[PDB]
């Protein structure tokens, strides 16, 4: 009634960026698709000359 | 067996890599900077940078 009455008396907000580091970029990209063919070409050339041992030993 | 040349059963179309055309031994066709590489019609490529 008196004394104190003179003054006065959720779910999901879904953030995303959190506490990780900063990020950067560059545009000098992508030789790498050539080596996948270099590697599998030269791999064949190994077997090709293993065959050239065998095809001369068989003579 | 089937005779593709006579009956139309063509099955080796996937074996082409490229075709180039050249009139008069000089003028590459279609030329005119049309395609991404048509001084040659590149049908398919084994590696794609």
């Amino acid at each position: 009634a008196a004394a104190a009455m003179t003054a006065t008396r959720m779910p999901s907000s879904g953030s995303s960026p959190s506490v990780p580091s900063s990020i950067i970029a560059e545009e000098k990209l992508l030789a790498l698709l050539a080596e996948l063919e270099a590697l599998s070409r030269q791999l064949a050339a190994l077997t090709q000359q293993v065959s050239e041992l065998r095809e001369q030993q068989q003579q | 067996g089937s005779i593709p040349y006579l009956d139309g059963t063509f099955y080796l179309n996937h074996t082409f890599k490229k075709v180039s055309i050249m009139f008069d031994s000089s003028v590459s066709w279609p030329g005119n900077d049309r395609l991404l590489t048509p001084n040659e019609f590149e049908i398919k490529r084994s590696v794609d940078g």
